[PDB]
């Protein structure tokens, strides 16, 4: 393992894409997914999680944060340990 | 108002954490501190009283960490004397040190001497003005207290420092308080980890940054295990 | 806002060329919007393969175009199967000069408007389909256009530059890059100049 | 009204279709699992075929067929059930 190697870039894209999906309202996130919503296609923003503490302009949280990540390292696991069972 | 103060507060955190209380940023992701369903130990008082307490105790512990082994590192103190914080006899597997009495006895000397401060002090915080009326062995005039537990401003303040700005020096040691914890939890850690002291770790780091920092020492989690 | 050199086209005018045709303006940022990508492109294709951008012309013909079959930096697989043949050039170029002449009659208005909200013909930045992640509504959108053309302005500089290394010292933009890096004082146009870009 | 609706299976055939043909597709795509790669729907139909020369005498109880049919037919009736469920409830309101 090294910076700029397979694994390593795999994670970081991972992260990247998760992180901007649920910034841009792509993702469900703390402050817009599908609780109370209507439909597969449409979330809605969540009055109970609405303005529960950020610096950035469209509200993205450290909740958000964890979550992204969490889910994008899990992620990354699954692809990555792809192809290193025995069999 | 600033990064990384945004982070926790929220409508509940914010409902309650005015700010007149010392270094209150807002910071209350968690609901531990809502005045209302307060009970047992999860009461804001005793939170705010509690953190204060363990800043305190985490300045006074990572200056213990540092100032052994950097002043017997440059010659200060005696080298047999210097040693880092977690082999100087509170693990005796680890290292211990042959004191004037045996590190059980000093223990238990230090145990008692504890008792009574702390019960002292419990009872400041429970019962403010109690701890200045029995007699003392004539000790209760300057153990008053000032009403409030977390600065009794007696015997403790006897240089008067910080009183021109109280509220900006209350805030300083809270903040120093916070630093000293987290200090402390990292002494710990990279102690464990490293399996070296403080200041080792800290001039490794300085001296190769990308060979001496967590990610390498994933590698060598022991070091040399003494056990 | 243009501190550094020049202006752009809302106020003040360039004088090293008259405005002309106020089309220009459209057709420059359009051109710098190209550009990064062509320079993006030169950029990363040398970056993981190596290969020049301007040799990378020759990436695929029609009797060799499975050549470029797992040409991609860690790609998970080629893009057909080797040695085939079924990717020819032919395939390619047919979907390509397809779905970009699609796309271009469709922003100058040659065919149509397959949306139907808004997203008037001659602009240079619409933004109701072409802005799904809303960040020009987020803001500094106008702040974002100067930083657009500027951005723009530099690519095709930086592209104009890929053209003529390549003309002269015929190795690539990276690899120019990094002999410059490695040694500054005997790696640049002149001393090339001296070895006399090789033609001379 | 609470009078019985006849029309309860509202049977639709492209749900019928769409259902098994998107099972069999699927079941009859590359398996790296199976040897020389091999679908389900393939080595299932293998064990058919070799069942079906012998037409009175059964599979074997230790022949692979069974498994083969099992895992093929809990995938099927899965998109046959799948399928009719979210079908009538696109159609319905359950979704949009
Ligand atoms: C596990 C998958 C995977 C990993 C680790 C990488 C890793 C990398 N890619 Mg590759 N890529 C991957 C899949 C793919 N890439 C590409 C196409 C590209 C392009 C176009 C580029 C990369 C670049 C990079 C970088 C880094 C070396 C970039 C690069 O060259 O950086 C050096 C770049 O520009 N990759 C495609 C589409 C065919 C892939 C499909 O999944
Ligand atoms: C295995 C088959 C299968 C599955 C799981 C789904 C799944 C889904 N379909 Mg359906 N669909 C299928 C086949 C299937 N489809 C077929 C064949 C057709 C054509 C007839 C359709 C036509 C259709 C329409 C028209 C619509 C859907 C919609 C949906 C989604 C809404 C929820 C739902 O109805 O299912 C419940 C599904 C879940 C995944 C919920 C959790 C179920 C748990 C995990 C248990 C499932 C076990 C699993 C299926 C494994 C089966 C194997 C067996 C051995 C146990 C969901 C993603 C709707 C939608 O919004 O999609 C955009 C919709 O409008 N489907
Ligand atoms: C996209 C890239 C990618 C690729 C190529 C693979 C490839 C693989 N994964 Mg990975 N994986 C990925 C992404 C990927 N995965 C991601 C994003 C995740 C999420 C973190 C996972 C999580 C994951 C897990 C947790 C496991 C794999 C496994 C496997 C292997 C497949 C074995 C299998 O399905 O047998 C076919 C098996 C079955 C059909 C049995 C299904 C489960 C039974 C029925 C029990 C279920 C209980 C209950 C009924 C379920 C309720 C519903 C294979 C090497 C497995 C493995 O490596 O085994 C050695 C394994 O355990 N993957
Ligand atoms: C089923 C288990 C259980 C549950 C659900 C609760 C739930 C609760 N307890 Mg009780 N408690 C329990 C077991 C439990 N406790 C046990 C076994 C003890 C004896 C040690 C206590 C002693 C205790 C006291 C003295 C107080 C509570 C309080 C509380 C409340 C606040 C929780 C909090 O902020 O702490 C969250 C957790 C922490 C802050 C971590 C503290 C560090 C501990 C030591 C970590 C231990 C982890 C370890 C794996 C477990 C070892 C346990 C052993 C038996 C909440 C109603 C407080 C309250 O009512 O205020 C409203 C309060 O004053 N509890
Ligand atoms: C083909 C690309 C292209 C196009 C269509 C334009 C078009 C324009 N530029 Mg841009 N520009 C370009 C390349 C281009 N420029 C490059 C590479 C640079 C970097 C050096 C600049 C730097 C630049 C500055 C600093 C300014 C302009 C300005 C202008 C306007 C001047 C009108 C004119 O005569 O240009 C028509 C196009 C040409 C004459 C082609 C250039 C051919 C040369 C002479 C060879 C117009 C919108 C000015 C502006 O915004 O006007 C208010 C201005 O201040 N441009
Ligand atoms: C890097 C220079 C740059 C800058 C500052 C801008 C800035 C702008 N553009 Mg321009 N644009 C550029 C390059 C640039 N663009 C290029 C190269 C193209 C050609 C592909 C376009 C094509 C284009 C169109 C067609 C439109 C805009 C629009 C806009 C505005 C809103 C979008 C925005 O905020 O962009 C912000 C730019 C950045 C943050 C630059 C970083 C780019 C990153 C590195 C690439 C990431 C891509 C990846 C897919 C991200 C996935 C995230 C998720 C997971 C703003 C004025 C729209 C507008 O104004 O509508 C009113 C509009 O209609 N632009
Ligand atoms: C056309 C339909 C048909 C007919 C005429 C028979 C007839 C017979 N079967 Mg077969 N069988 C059938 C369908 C049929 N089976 C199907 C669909 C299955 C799969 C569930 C089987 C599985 C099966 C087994 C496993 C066995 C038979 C056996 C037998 C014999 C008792 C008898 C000759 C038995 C046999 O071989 O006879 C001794 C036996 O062991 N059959
Ligand atoms: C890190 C720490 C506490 C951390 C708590 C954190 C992050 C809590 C965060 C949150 O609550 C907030 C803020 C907001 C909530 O909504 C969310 C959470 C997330 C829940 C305490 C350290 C606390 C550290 C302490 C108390 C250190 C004590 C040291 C002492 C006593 C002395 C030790 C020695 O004597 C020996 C043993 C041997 C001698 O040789 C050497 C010396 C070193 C001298
Ligand atoms: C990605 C990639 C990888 C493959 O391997 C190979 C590949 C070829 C496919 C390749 C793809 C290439 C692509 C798509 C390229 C797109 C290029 C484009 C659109 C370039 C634009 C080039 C623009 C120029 C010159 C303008 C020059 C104009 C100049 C100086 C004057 C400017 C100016 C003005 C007007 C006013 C001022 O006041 C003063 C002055 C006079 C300075
Ligand atoms: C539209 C829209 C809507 C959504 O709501 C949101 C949104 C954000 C997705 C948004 C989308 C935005 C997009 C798609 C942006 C694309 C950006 C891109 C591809 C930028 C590339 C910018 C690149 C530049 C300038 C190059 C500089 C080049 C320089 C110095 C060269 C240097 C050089 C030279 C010449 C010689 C040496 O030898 C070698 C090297 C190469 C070193
Ligand atoms: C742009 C921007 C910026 C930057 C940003 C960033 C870059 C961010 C990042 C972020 C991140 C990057 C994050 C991360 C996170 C992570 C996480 C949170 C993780 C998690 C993990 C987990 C949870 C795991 C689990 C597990 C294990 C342990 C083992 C087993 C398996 C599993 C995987 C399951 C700044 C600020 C400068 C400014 C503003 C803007």
């Amino acid at each position: 393992w090294s910076i700029g190697s397979t694994e390593n870039m795999i994670v970081c894209f991972n992260t990247t894409a998760i992180l901007g999906a649920m910034r841009f309202g792509l993702m469900p996130s703390v402050k817009k997914n599908f609780n109370g919503a209507s439909s597969h296609t449409a979330m809605v923003e969540q009055a109970n999680a609405k303005t529960i503490g950020s610096r950035d302009p469209s509200g993205f949280t450290a909740v958000d944060v964890l979550a992204g990540g969490s889910l994008a390292t899990i992620i990354s696991a699954g692809e990555i340990l792809a192809g290193q069972v025995p069999y | 108002l600033a990064p990384l103060y945004v982070l926790g507060n929220s409508e509940q955190s914010l409902s309650y954490l005015d700010g007149s209380l010392p270094g209150d940023y807002g910071f209350d992701p968690l609901g531990l501190s809502d005045p209302e369903g307060a009970g047992g130990f999860v009461n804001p008082k005793w939170l705010a009283y509690s953190e204060l307490i363990h800043g305190r105790w985490a300045m006074l512990g990572v200056a213990g960490m540092v100032a052994p082994e950097v002043l017997g590192g440059m010659g200060i103190i005696p080298q047999e004397t210097g040693l880092v914080w977690f082999k100087a006899g509170m693990i005796p597997a680890q290292g211990t040190y042959d004191y004037w009495a045996s590190p059980f006895t000093i223990f238990w000397i230090n145990a008692f001497l504890m008792n009574i401060a702390e019960l002292r002090r419990a009872q400041d915080y429970w019962n403010p003005g109690s701890m200045g009326k029995q007699d003392f062995a004539g000790l209760e005039k300057m153990l008053g207290g000032s009403g409030d537990p977390a600065y009794p401003g007696g015997f403790f303040n006897f240089m008067k420092q910080g009183e021109k700005d109280m509220a900006a020096m209350k805030t300083k040691e809270i903040k120093n308080g916070r630093l000293a914890m987290m200090a402390c939890f990292g002494c710990g850690a990279q102690a464990c980890m490293t399996g070296e002291g403080p200041v080792k770790n800290l001039v490794d780091h300085v001296i190769d940054p990308f060979g001496h920092n967590l990610l390498v020492n994933f590698s060598q989690i022991g070091g040399v295990s003494p056990f | 806002i243009y501190p550094e050199f020049g202006t752009y086209p809302g106020g003040g005018e360039s004088p090293i060329i008259p405005f002309g045709s106020e089309k220009n303006a459209e057709r420059e940022v359009i051109h710098g919007r190209w550009a990064m990508l062509g320079v993006t492109g030169a950029w990363a294709a040398e970056n993981g393969t190596g290969i020049p951008w301007f040799t990378a012309g020759t990436l695929c013909t029609p009797d060799d175009c499975t050549a470029v079959a797992d040409k991609f930096p860690g790609a998970v697989a080629p893009l057909a199967p080797e040695g085939s043949g079924y990717p020819s050039f032919w395939n390619v170029l047919i979907i390509e000069i397809v779905l970009v002449g699609a796309a271009e009659a469709y922003r100058t208005g040659i065919s149509d408007s397959p949306f139907d909200d808004g997203l008037t013909v001659g602009d240079v930045n619409p933004g109701g389909r072409f802005d799904p992640l809303g960040l020009a509504e987020s803001g500094d959108l106008e702040e974002l256009k100067i930083k657009e053309l500027k951005h723009c302005r530099l690519s095709m500089f930086a592209w104009l530059g890929c053209i003529f290394q390549a003309l002269a010292t015929q190795e690539g933009p990276i690899a120019n890059w990094q002999s410059h890096v490695a040694d500054p004082v005997h790696s640049n146009v002149l001393t090339n100049a001296a070895k006399g870009f090789g033609f001379y | 009204d609470l009078k019985f609706d006849d029309d309860w299976k509202k049977s639709n055939v492209a749900v019928h279709l769409a259902s098994l043909f998107g099972w069999v597709i699927p079941s009859a795509s590359p398996c790296p699992a199976f040897p020389d790669n091999a679908s389900l729907f393939k080595v299932f139909s293998d064990r058919i075929s070799e069942n079906l020369a012998h037409f009175p005498t059964g599979p074997s109880a230790d022949d692979p067929i069974w498994l083969y049919m099992l895992t093929w037919h809990m995938g099927l009736f899965a998109c046959m059930m799948f399928g009719q469920i979210g079908v009538q409830a696109r159609k319905q309101g359950y979704f949009g």
